RNA sequence: UUGACCUCAAAUCAGGUAGGACUACGCGCUGAACAAUAAGCGCAGGAAAAGAAAAUAACCAUGAUUCCCUCAGUAACGGUGAAGCGGGAAAAGCUCAAAUUUGAAAUCUGGCAACAUUUCUUUUGUUGUCCGAGUUGUAAUUUCAA
RNA sequence: AUUGGAUAUGCCAUAUAAAGCGCUUUCGAAGAGUCGAGUUGUUUGCAGCUCUAAAUGGGUGGUCAUCUAA
């Protein structure tokens, strides 16, 4: 129960080591303890994901610029997606939906002044 | 049957080593070394094990069937004018107000001397009319 | 579709005359066998007592009362049903008991053939 | 530890080639490889007016030239196609193999007791007999 | 020619087995006990036919008689049948010879049957026809006959025969039975079949 | 022998029977992005998981997802070093799968990713262990088949009210870039984790820490 | 109660529309004084109640 | 007994006695006709665990269906219309090849002297049962239809349920 | 209204007219013929049983009984033995006396022995005595029925009486 | 209350193997024979490939537990086999 | 030669039996447009179907099926929509396969013959006898509660 | 007039029989192209297809409980 000393005797039994070049690992500890105590408000936890995730980028792209790998995809890269491309149309008419019903509200917001003022 | 199987075998899709062992089952072991032709001829038409088809390996049979000279230049002119003119010579082959009143009122069906698309008004649906316009 | 129930009143006579033409036949035993008494499966009932379906074989044997004859003076026999505590054994035995002392049982017409 | 390792036999492997551009785009860590250059038009015009034994139609995404079977694969084929056995020399007829009736067992298999009609007479025709001997009190026989 | 469609199935159904590998437990029942120690076979189990029907009624009705007016026997002696007695009688270890019908229809009935009496140490023989082992029980059919027990007097007969089905069923074949059987090709079928093979191997592959 | 092409890190999924549709999604999800991961057929049992040591000898997988399914309701997933090593098991909430419609994200099919782990995952020790035990399933080893060469995506692992909180974003390359263009945008795969148990032994043992 | 089937009983639909004719369904055929007539309605003759 | 050797040996249906008797006999039913009457079963294990008795009064039908409802409730269906006369008691898979599953019905005659007067088999004669292979009520028409026990397995639902004193 | 009940509304042909129906008449009773006789067919059947001293049920009624008037630990017991019940009318007592009265008529449910019974266990006693029934099973010769001991005392017992 | 040691009931001792019917079944495997599938995994066990042989049987059959079975049957034989050969 | 058996035919052979109708309720199958619906197809009975746990539960446990009330518009699932428990109505339990009767096929249809019997000269049996069925298994015995 | 289940009583009764309970230094069989797996339809159940079992095994619930299909 909670046994410390053979938590961490294991740990050393399955000790990724340390003297590993990051292009072999790719896994980044962040020097900054990211804490959001409003777990609750779940906006600022995504503000703080996203600051430690481009903290951990950078520090990971700085580490591989010197590794020479090629950090970015070519556009002329074609291999398979994580995502099917059938889904993806899909949630790209998800999105323009979404823009056009935005872009309307916004027009219909402008004719309310427009019709009193016309 | 025979594509789909090469086509696994060329694509790498399916491992070779599998499709071995996938060989063994219950039809493989029925051999027909040596069987009569009338009790051979029965079994390949009956006891045929049914494999599955691809629609790749079916493109793949057709470009085979393909014959060098399946579509020459007159079996795509010619042969693609004759069904044009056909179309072309088929497509050249290719309302009446009637009032309800005096013999015309209390009608069911088509009226005397009215042929071909018609419609019918009693002076009734004007008032209907001016309501659809006002709506 | 609506379900009415104008012949709840009807129901519930045609059940009565039931009754009556039960004991027409089977004048002086009870029209209805006796139960016994189990505790209900669950923390919300299990303090209570209910009805069961028959009487364990287990409680049966305690009683004297052989799994074949237990059914002809109407005891329903539960093939299913066991006895994990002491405590639904003695209730149901004594209530075995109890029905026994009640019970007048007839006795029956045998055959006797003439020699051995 | 079991290495994590793959077995030469495992059904996951690298380079599946499909059906028919040429996906040459890149290598691993991130290199173009080079393209082949198309064939001589003649030879691809010779190839495509007489297919080659076994052309399956299949271009790995590697290279833009086709796979054909060669021809232990189409050896294979045949006999995978034709429902045979996939090895040309398997026994599929294997001489009998006593594995467990090579020896006696010294025992009956049964341990029941013996029951007492074996050896006493039998009950069934003494019932019949006195139902005989009624049947000639009564005159029925 | 036409030949009635149940004839055509007949002879075909003969030919058929015969071209076509046959397992070992099947093939065992195409090697059967020469005839001459058939015939000594049959003449043993002629002597413990079991009484007829009609038999069987004269004799408890002589008995009833005797309990009517006026009233110790030994037991009987006879051969065994039916297939269930049969192998209750094999696996209790009290067969002395077992007798299995060469051409029961369903082979899955006794096509177990030699194992299992290899198995008990049970001597046994497949012999021709399972209307002769009807004919010893007075039935139309017998897939399986044993012997258990026979009088003091026929000790010897069985033990003689016994000797014979071991020198001339099993001391014979034996390696035979382990051999898948069928197979068996006419003269010029054979020729034929070659030609017909050389010619699909020519291009008649698709 | 034992293995050709030793890649350092495999993984074998399995789902026991009982897993809804929205769960079956996840598997699929997860195992889409760890292509040295080995997919495997329903477990008839759903407490004999000692046979998923033979299952990973045998197939050569030294890290084991299973997910279990109980009441049809609670999704759990065990996951554990193969040959002896820590079985931790958690339980998952709040499932987001690739279809679901706000996430726009895109990565590289088996692309080695970018591991960010909080520095929460250093306090404790079973929080270490997890961490070592994350680590090594999610970084792709290098070679591994499928495997893409560049690099799209990061995961995001964060301690939050003890439950662990999985994220998996998409790197973008900013037009303007200047300020580290990192702009990523979430994949897809969102739920939460919770630590229950870890025992000493594969998918067995004493348990060595309790929630 | 009435009958749930009386007033349905009939085979009648709507003649129409400028016909010069009341819209109520009327009874289809011929050769008896049925025919023609108005059917389906509370204030038709021979027609279902209103709320029956 | 033998039908405990028998029913250990049908478990091993693709072994080399099943695998070529199943080869022999599927060409023999094909020979014949799609239904025709046998003269035994073919497995008399499996018939008489199915209710069947080598008496006068039942009978075994073979029937051959295509594959690719359930094979084994369309071999009943067209049994038992072939053979109006009799009750549908069960029906065995004995069979099968590419194209055909082969199955053998045992039915029961209930004008017959021996059906009618044998206790176990009686029911069958009552008119209830008539028919129960168009009825669902076989072994394979229970478990096409969904009747079990367990929790694996409408009106009161859509009816309104209007009482007196509501 | 159907065409086959205006068949027979236009008919000639009288209808099939039963009168059976009259509610409220309580199935009479066969059967016992004590009971019989002390029933009224007025009273039902709860008040019936209730009269008479027996009981309807042996379990709780679910309901609400009638008031017409204004009322004025294994061992010990799995081993004690309920002294029977009183009988509380005089139908009870009637039923209990016919049943003793019956059961003492029918209680010799000893039997003698046949002939050949007689004959069977006379000749083993005439040579083991009438004690050694162990003897007289194992003997294989007299005892051809083979009986065992408990039924060749049996045997002897039922020629005594 | 007062806990008590009830006995098994006699459908909780289904499952278990008899002498008579562990026989019958081992002069069902020798007689019958072996299917398509078990001649090409004992192949493999003869051939030491274990671990092909284990997929094979778990692909056939369908679960690892049946795989397990069939292989240890199998492997039994092969024994059996050569003391007698 | 003679004869067993298997399989398969034939008969205005001896004796049976199926169809069609009704179809409210019942059980299968099929099944739309706007609903395990209508239409279509198959098959029953006075009821049908279901039914003596490969059932629930997590308790101090329940105990075939069905139905009513409740659970409950609840859980779940995303508007659809249960079930266990609880209260009642009614209650009844069982038969096989797998065992050597093996000191005895102990079982059964049918023919013929008497003899009874009847809702009944119309129904239903019994006894005898003979031919068959059946050992490729009919009785008795056992069904896990054992 | 025709029936039903009892009661009393006569005759007949093939009981050399058949049962329940209670004891064990003896035994105790349990249903397969089915379960299951993969995959495709219909709505977990069921159907097709390919593959195809076991013997304290198998099913179902939560090491345990419960049940004993084809």
């Amino acid at each position: 129960i909670n046994n410390t000393v053979a938590l961490e005797n294991i740990y050393e039994r399955i000790k990724y080591p340390d003297d590993i070049s990051f292009v072999e690992n790719q896994a980044v500890t962040t020097k900054e303890p990211i804490i959001i105590e409003n777990v609750e408000d779940d906006l600022a936890r995504e503000l703080a994901f996203y600051k430690q995730g481009v903290s951990s980028v950078k520090a990971a792209f700085a580490k591989l610029r010197e590794a020479n790998v090629l950090i970015s995809r070519p556009h002329d890269y074609f291999a398979e997606m994580l995502k099917s491309d059938d889904h993806m149309e899909k949630v790209r008419q998800e999105l323009i939906k979404e823009a056009t019903a935005k872009k309307l509200s916004q027009q219909a917001k402008k004719q309310r002044e427009l019709k009193k003022f016309g | 049957e025979a594509m789909t199987l090469a086509q696994d075998i060329a694509s790498r899709r399916k491992s070779k080593a599998d499709l071995i062992d996938e060989g063994y089952n219950r039809w493989s072991f029925q051999s027909k070394e040596g069987l009569p032709d009338w009790f051979l001829d029965e079994e390949t038409t009956v006891n045929k094990p049914n494999k599955p088809i691809t629609k790749e390996a079916v493109l793949a049979l057709r470009e085979k069937m393909k014959a060098l000279n399946a579509r020459p230049i007159k079996k795509v002119l010619e042969a693609q004018g004759r069904k044009k003119m056909r179309t072309i010579k088929r497509l050249q082959r290719v309302p009446t107000l009637v009032v309800a009143k005096g013999p015309n009122k209390g009608l069911k069906s088509r009226p005397k001397g009215v042929k071909g698309k018609y419609k019918m008004v009693d002076s009734r649906m004007k008032k209907d009319l001016r309501a659809q316009k006002r709506l | 579709y609506v379900k009415t129930w104008f012949n709840q009143p009807g129901r519930k006579l045609r059940r009565r005359q039931a009754r009556q033409t039960k004991a027409a036949k089977i004048a002086p035993r009870p029209v209805e066998a006796i139960r016994p008494a189990v505790k209900p499966p669950t923390i919300r009932y299990n303090m209570k007592v209910r009805a069961g379906r028959g009487f364990t074989l287990e409680e049966l044997k305690a009683a004297g009362v052989s799994r074949r004859v237990a059914s002809t003076i109407g005891i329903p026999v539960d093939h299913r049903r066991r006895n994990r505590s002491e405590e639904s054994l003695q209730r149901n035995v004594e209530r075995i008991k109890v029905y026994l002392a009640h019970l007048i049982v007839f006795p029956r017409k045998a055959g006797q053939p003439k020699k051995g | 530890e079991i290495d994590a390792g793959y077995s030469s036999d495992s059904s996951t492997e690298d380079v599946a080639p499909g059906l028919y551009n040429l996906y040459i785009n890149y290598d691993i860590d991130g290199k173009k490889i080079t393209r082949p250059a198309t064939p001589a038009a003649l030879d691809s015009l010779i190839a495509s007016i007489d297919k080659d034994k076994g052309w399956t139609g299949i271009v790995d995404p590697m290279t833009g030239k086709p796979v054909n079977l060669t021809t232990e694969e189409l050896g294979l084929l045949k006999r995978l196609a034709q429902s045979e056995i996939p090895d040309e020399n398997f026994d599929p007829y294997p001489d009998y193999d006593d594995f467990f009736t090579n020896t006696v067992r010294e025992t009956p298999l049964s341990s029941a007791p013996e029951p007492k009609r074996r050896f006493a007479p039998s009950k069934h025709e003494q019932k019949r007999i006195l139902q005989l001997a009624y049947a000639i009190r009564k005159g029925r026989i | 020619v036409k030949w009635p469609e149940y004839i055509r199935l007949q002879r075909r159904r003969k030919i058929l087995n015969l071209r076509l590998k046959v397992p070992p437990a099947i093939a065992q029942f195409q090697k059967t006990l020469d005839k001459n120690t058939a015939t000594q076979v049959f003449k043993l189990l002629n002597k413990y036919r079991p009484e007829t029907a009609a038999e069987k009624k004269q004799r408890l009705v002589a008995e009833a008689e005797a309990v009517a007016n006026g009233k110790v026997s030994k037991k009987p002696y006879n051969v065994k049948y039916g297939l269930n007695h049969v192998v209750a009688l094999i696996e209790a270890k009290k067969a002395k010879l077992v007798l299995i019908a060469s051409d029961v229809d369903p082979i899955e009935l006794v096509v177990f049957l030699p194992a299992l009496c290899k198995k008990m140490g049970v001597p046994y023989a497949i012999v021709k026809n399972k209307a002769r082992l009807g004919t010893v029980i007075h039935q139309k059919t017998a897939a399986v006959l044993a012997v258990t027990e026979v009088r003091e007097e026929d000790k010897n007969e069985l033990a003689s025969i016994v000797s014979a089905v071991d020198a001339n069923f099993s001391a014979k074949y034996d390696e035979s039975r382990r051999k898948w059987g069928g197979g068996i090709m006419g003269g010029k079928t054979q020729a034929l079949l070659a030609k017909r093979a050389k010619a699909a191997a020519a291009t008649v592959r698709l | 022998s034992a293995g050709f092409v030793p890649i350092k890190q495999k993984v074998l999924v399995l789902s026991s029977r009982g897993v809804t549709y929205r769960q079956r999604h996840l598997l699929n999800d997860l195992v889409s992005m760890m292509p040295h991961s080995k997919k495997d057929s329903k477990l008839d049992s759903k407490d004999r998981l000692y046979q998923l040591n033979e299952l990973a000898e045998l197939y050569n997988c030294n890290n084991i997802f299973f997910f279990e399914s109980r009441r049809r309701e609670d999704l759990y997933l065990h996951i554990a070093r193969a040959p002896n090593g820590p079985t931790v098991k958690f339980h998952v909430e709040n499932l987001h799968t690739m279809d679901e419609l706000n996430m726009t994200g895109n990565a590289l099919k088996g692309s080695r990713p970018i591991l960010s782990f909080d520095k929460t995952f250093d306090t404790a020790p079973h929080l270490k262990v997890v961490k070592e035990l994350l680590q090594q399933t999610f970084g792709i080893p290098k070679g591994a088949r499928r495997s893409k060469p560049f690099i799209d995506r990061v995961c995001t692992l964060t301690i939050a009210d003890g439950k662990i909180w999985f994220r998996n974003y998409e790197i973008r390359e900013n037009e303007d870039k200047s300020k580290d263009p990192v702009t990523l945008i979430e994949i897809g795969p969102r739920f939460v984790m919770t630590i229950i148990n870890i025992l000493e032994g594969s998918f067995g043992g004493p348990v060595i820490y309790k929630n | 109660a009435v009958s749930e089937k009386a007033g349905h009983q009939t085979s009648a639909e709507s003649w129409g529309t400028g016909r010069a004719l009341a819209r109520i369904p009327r009874v289809g055929g011929g050769g008896t004084h049925r025919s023609g007539q108005a059917a389906f309605g509370n204030m038709c003759r021979s027609g279902r109640m209103f709320a029956p | 007994g033998a039908y405990k050797y028998l029913e250990e040996l049908a478990k091993k249906k693709q072994s080399d006695v099943n695998l070529f008797l199943s080869r022999v006999r599927a060409w023999e039913y094909r020979q014949m006709n799609v239904i025709h009457r046998a003269s035994r079963p073919s497995r008399p294990d499996k018939a008489r665990r199915l209710g069947y008795k080598a008496k006068q009064g039942y009978v075994i039908y073979r029937i051959r269906v295509r594959r690719g409802r359930s094979a084994r409730c369309t071999a009943e269906e067209r049994v038992g219309r072939y053979c109006s006369n009799l009750r549908v008691l069960n029906s065995y898979w004995v069979n099968q090849d590419a194209t055909y599953k082969f199955f053998e019905v045992i039915l029961v005659d209930p004008s017959h002297k021996a059906i009618r007067r044998d206790p176990r088999i009686n029911w069958i004669v009552n008119p209830v049962h008539k028919h129960r292979e168009s009825r669902g009520l076989t072994s394979i028409g229970k478990k096409s239809r969904g009747i079990g026990k367990g929790h694996r397995f409408w009106l009161r639902h859509n009816t309104l349920s209007l009482r007196r004193y509501r | 209204a159907n065409p086959r009940q205006r068949n027979k509304q236009r008919s000639g042909k009288p209808r099939l007219t039963r009168r059976n129906a009259n509610k409220k008449a309580k199935a009479k009773i066969y059967g016992n013929f004590v009971i019989q006789q002390n029933w009224d067919k007025h009273a039902t059947l709860r008040q019936n049983y209730a009269r008479l001293g027996l009981l309807a049920t042996p379990n709780y009624v679910t309901g609400g009984v009638e008031k017409l008037y204004p009322d004025p630990t294994l061992d010990d017991v799995l081993d004690k033995e309920i002294s029977i019940a009183p009988a509380k009318t005089e139908v009870v007592r009637q039923l209990e006396e016919e049943a003793v009265k019956k059961a003492a008529r029918q209680s010799n449910k000893m039997l003698p022995l046949s002939a050949f019974e007689h004959a069977y266990i006379q000749r083993l006693i005439n040579k083991y005595g009438t004690e050694d029934f162990e003897s007289m099973a194992k003997d294989v010769k007299l005892n051809s029925k083979l009986f065992n001991g408990s039924k060749l005392k049996n045997l002897y017992i039922r020629m005594k009486a | 209350l007062t806990k008590r040691q009830l006995p098994e009931r006699p459908s909780r001792r289904k499952g278990h193997l008899s002498k008579r019917t562990a026989f019958v079944r081992s002069i069902v495997r020798e007689v019958a024979g072996f299917a398509p599938y078990e001649r090409r995994v004992m192949e493999l066990i003869r051939n030491s490939q274990d671990k092909r042989a284990r997929k094979l049987a778990k692909k056939r059959l369908g679960t690892l537990k049946r795989a397990k079975g069939k292989i240890e049957e199998l492997t039994s034989v092969i024994q059996s086999s050569r003391l007698a050969h």
